[PDB]
């Protein structure tokens, strides 16, 4: 089939119709950035000649191949440790939620740690790390799973406790609805928005979170990109070791074979066939890190970025922490990786309205202060733009400029004087 | 230590910030050569409650360096000139 | 079938008729005995950077 | 050791162009590593074969050097689009980017040239000296509920006041610095003070 590139809308325009929202959906959404990859390390004389001396003393004729080679994978091992460490290693203070979760309604244990377990990993850590499963080494990552973890439980206590305050100095303490209600102001929406609905975005909160929990387990796809890393590193490493049976135009792929069956003439040339192979196998897989080096450290950096700017600050940024207007980020440790749970602002159930520019009282243009003019049908209001909330048109939430002569579309309406 | 076996520093029970990394953890430095657990920072616990609010009453301007890359030195090998003179 | 390895016991069920075992990777982790029919487990000698 | 990031993409350049200079001293299996030895000491037949087996190693290298370039460059110019847009960002205008333009809150960026590179000096806002204040989401007087315009309301023990959020500057309550909406009766934690009307 020809593919549908999705349901055709046709917003309603018109020159004086406006929609406002008269709702919100406070919805949660998951974003998966890969950070470091499998940290390996390759003896070069060993991958290339194994235990035999002379192929050794052939391989010397190449000059410093296996050196640079070494060094090039080298480098990649420090960048994993790097990458990780811009990631997550963003704050200097582990900080600590305290024993009482008092939080004005809101709950955090699926991203608080759990106690109970011996990982100290959070549900959803503990979920996102169950989901995700011949002189060549791995190295261990310089920083732990658990230390990560501990790195992750800093940043979302310093968040819940403080907000975007310990991002940028001390951590502030302040309580949580307040802060959530700073961050309603940072998306233009007045506080008493949420003040007077507290419970309900609290609920909606946690249900969205309870909804990310079941999403993530119960969808094997949604991990795809740490799984693909994984496998594409797995998959370049059997392929070094599948090298090793090629005989690349030799009598034999094994050394040994060659060495016992032919004297040094022929056996040299045999011997510089299988070194030349592996040598162009070892380069390739090299090459291959690098570029795929290259393409984790631009995720990596791009992680670090979310982190600052969605974790330790509200960011205005439009899709850059999840659809919607964003109101906070919470960092979630996996392997490999980093799963941020953007908390967004859905504007929800938008009704019609006739809206005009100006409102014309007095021989005077009227202009909102911070909002937009509405008509219920008869009556007009002022409201905040991101939210029906009708209030009487007055002096002090509108200003004055010119005459009603120049604004096109102006309406007569009374301004009341309190 | 589980990146290997280490021959020469001390294992000491404190944790230091990391001056030689050695892997899993574990970080080397020089005081004797000592091995220790990293440590990831000063603990702090945020006095929060429901109604309380830190305001600072002062400001410190501070200014901090970031050193970027722009460029490399342009280099031109000339291919048969390397390879046969 | 010439090689440097550490050879153990193993648990190994060797089928009656093979004499060499392969893993994932095509490299010899697992020899029947010929004298007397013994699986023998290879693990690579302690090889590691410095 | 303040300026490591630019020593460390000289010294990689430098240690790259060295090991493409030792190259030319191996002979990859040649009799000899000088191409003049070759032509002064065989026919063209076998001379070919070996100086065939110096342009094998030679290519080789020189693609390998090539190649390791080519990803160095790559990563230079990330960094160089990263400058540019630190220079727009943060130099050019006040950036509300968190962490992007130092460590705190971004007043401006004055730039500095360094060899193969550029320095920031980023001025930032960092708060200081906090105090412990008690804290009410709104005000209940005359049965409205009153939140601040644009502070926070806080307690010095006895009196209530709203200050501006990022410094403590404290200021009575009133009717110009705060606005209404609705009652008492929803606002969980709305504490009872009166706000003056001028
Ligand atoms: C605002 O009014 C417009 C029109 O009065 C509504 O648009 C209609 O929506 C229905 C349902 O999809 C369509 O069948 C009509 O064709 C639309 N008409 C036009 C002119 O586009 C719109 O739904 C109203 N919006 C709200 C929030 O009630
Ligand atoms: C805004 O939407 C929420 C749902 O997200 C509405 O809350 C529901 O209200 C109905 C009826 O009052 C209840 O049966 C549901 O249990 C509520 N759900 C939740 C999650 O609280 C809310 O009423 C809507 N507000 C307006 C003004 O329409
Ligand atoms: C916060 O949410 C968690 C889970 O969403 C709640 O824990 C549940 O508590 C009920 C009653 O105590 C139990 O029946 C469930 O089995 C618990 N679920 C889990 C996953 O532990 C918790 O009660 C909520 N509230 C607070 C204050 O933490
Ligand atoms: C538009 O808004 C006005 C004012 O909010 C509405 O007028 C009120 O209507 C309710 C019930 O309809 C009455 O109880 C009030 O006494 C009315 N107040 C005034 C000042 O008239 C008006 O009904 C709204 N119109 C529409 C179409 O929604
Ligand atoms: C809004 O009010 C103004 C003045 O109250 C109206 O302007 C007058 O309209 C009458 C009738 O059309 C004219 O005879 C006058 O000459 C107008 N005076 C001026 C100064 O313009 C205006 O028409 C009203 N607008 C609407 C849409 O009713
Ligand atoms: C605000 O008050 C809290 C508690 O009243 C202070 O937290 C205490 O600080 C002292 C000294 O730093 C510690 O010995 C206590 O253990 C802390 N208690 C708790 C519960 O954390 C906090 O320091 C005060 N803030 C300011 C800026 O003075
Ligand atoms: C805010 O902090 C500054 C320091 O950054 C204070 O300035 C110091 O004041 C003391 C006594 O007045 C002097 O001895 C110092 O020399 C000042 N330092 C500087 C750098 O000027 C300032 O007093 C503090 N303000 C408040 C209200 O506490
Ligand atoms: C909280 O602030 C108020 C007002 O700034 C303080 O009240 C003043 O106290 C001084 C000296 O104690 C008197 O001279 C003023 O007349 C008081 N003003 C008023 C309006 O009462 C109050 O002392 C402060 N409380 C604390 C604990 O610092
Ligand atoms: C804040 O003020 C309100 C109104 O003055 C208080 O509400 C009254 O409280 C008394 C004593 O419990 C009752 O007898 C009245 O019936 C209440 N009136 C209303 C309209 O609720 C309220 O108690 C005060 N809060 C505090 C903490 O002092
Ligand atoms: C919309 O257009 C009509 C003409 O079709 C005009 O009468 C009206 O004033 C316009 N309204 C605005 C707000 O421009
Ligand atoms: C082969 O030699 C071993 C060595 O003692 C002996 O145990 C075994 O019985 C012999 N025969 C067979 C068929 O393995
Ligand atoms: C804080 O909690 C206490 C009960 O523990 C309650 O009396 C008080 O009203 C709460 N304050 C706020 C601002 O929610």
């Amino acid at each position: 089939y020809t593919m549908s590139l999705g349901a055709e809308n046709s917003v309603a325009y018109s020159n004086n119709s406006i929609a406002i929202p008269t709702n919100f959906t406070i919805s949660v959404t998951t974003e998966i950035l890969p950070v470091s990859m499998t940290k390996t390390s390759v003896d070069c004389t060993m991958y290339i000649c194994g235990d035999s001396t002379e192929c050794s003393n052939l391989l010397l004729q190449y000059g410093s191949f296996c050196t640079q080679l070494n060094r090039a994978l080298t480098g990649i091992a420090v960048e994993q440790d790097k990458n990780t460490q811009e990631v997550f290693a963003q704050v200097k203070q582990i900080y600590k939620t305290p024993p009482i979760k008092d939080f004005g309604g809101f709950n955090f244990s699926q991203i608080l740690p759990d106690p109970s377990k011996p990982s100290k990993r959070s549900p959803i850590e503990d979920l996102l790390f169950n989901k995700v499963t011949n002189g060549l080494t791995v190295l261990p990552p310089l920083l732990t799973d658990e230390m990560i973890a501990q790195y992750t439980s800093a940043l979302l206590a310093g968040t819940i406790t403080s907000g975007w305050t310990f991002g940028a100095g001390p951590a502030l303490q302040i309580p949580f609805p307040m802060q959530m209600a700073y961050r309603f102001n940072g998306i233009g929406v007045t506080q008493n928005v949420l003040y007077e609905n507290q419970k309900l975005i609290a609920n909606q909160f946690n249900s969205a979170i309870g909804k990310i929990q079941d999403s993530l387990s119960s969808t094997p796809s949604a991990l795809g990109k740490l799984q693909d890393v994984v496998n594409q590193n797995a998959q370049a490493l059997n392929t070094l070791v599948k090298q090793l049976s090629s005989n690349f135009g030799a009598i034999s792929s094994v050394l040994n074979d060659i060495l016992s069956r032919l004297d040094p003439p022929e056996a040299e040339v045999q011997i510089d066939r299988l070194i030349t192979g592996r040598l162009q196998s070892l380069q390739t897989y090299v090459t291959q890190q690098l570029i795929r080096a290259a393409e984790i450290r631009a995720s990596a950096n791009l992680a670090a970025i979310k982190m600052s700017e969605c974790v330790l600050g509200q960011s205005k940024r439009v899709d850059f922490c999840g659809k919607g207007y964003h109101l906070m980020s919470f960092p979630q440790s996996a392997p490999h990786g980093v799963v941020f749970l953007h908390v967004t602002y859905v504007p929800a159930q938008e009704k019609n309205f006739t809206t005009a520019p100006a409102i014309c009282h007095d021989g005077k243009a009227h202009f909102p202060r911070e909002g937009v003019f509405v008509s219920n049908g008869t009556h007009w209001f002022v409201t905040q733009r991101n939210f029906y909330e009708p209030q009487i048109i007055t002096t002090d939430n509108t200003f004055v400029s010119g005459n009603c002569d120049v604004v096109i579309g102006i309406v007569n309406n009374t301004v009341y004087d309190p | 230590t589980r990146a290997g076996c280490l021959i020469g520093a001390e294992y000491v029970n404190n944790s230091y910030e990391c001056d030689i990394p050695i892997g899993a953890g574990i970080c080397a430095s020089y005081q004797s050569i000592i091995a220790y657990t990293m440590s990831l920072g000063a603990e702090n616990s945020v006095a929060y409650s429901n109604n309380s609010i830190a305001i600072p009453t002062n400001f410190t301007i501070s200014v901090t360096t970031e050193i970027l890359p722009v460029s490399m030195t342009k280099t031109s090998v000339d291919c048969t000139m390397y390879i046969c003179g | 079938l010439t090689g440097t390895g550490v050879l153990t016991e193993s648990n190994k069920k060797f089928l009656p008729f093979q004499q060499f075992g392969r893993d994932i990777a095509d490299t010899t982790d697992a020899v029947r005995d010929p004298q007397t029919l013994e699986i023998l487990d290879i693990t690579p000698c302690s090889f590691g950077g410095v």
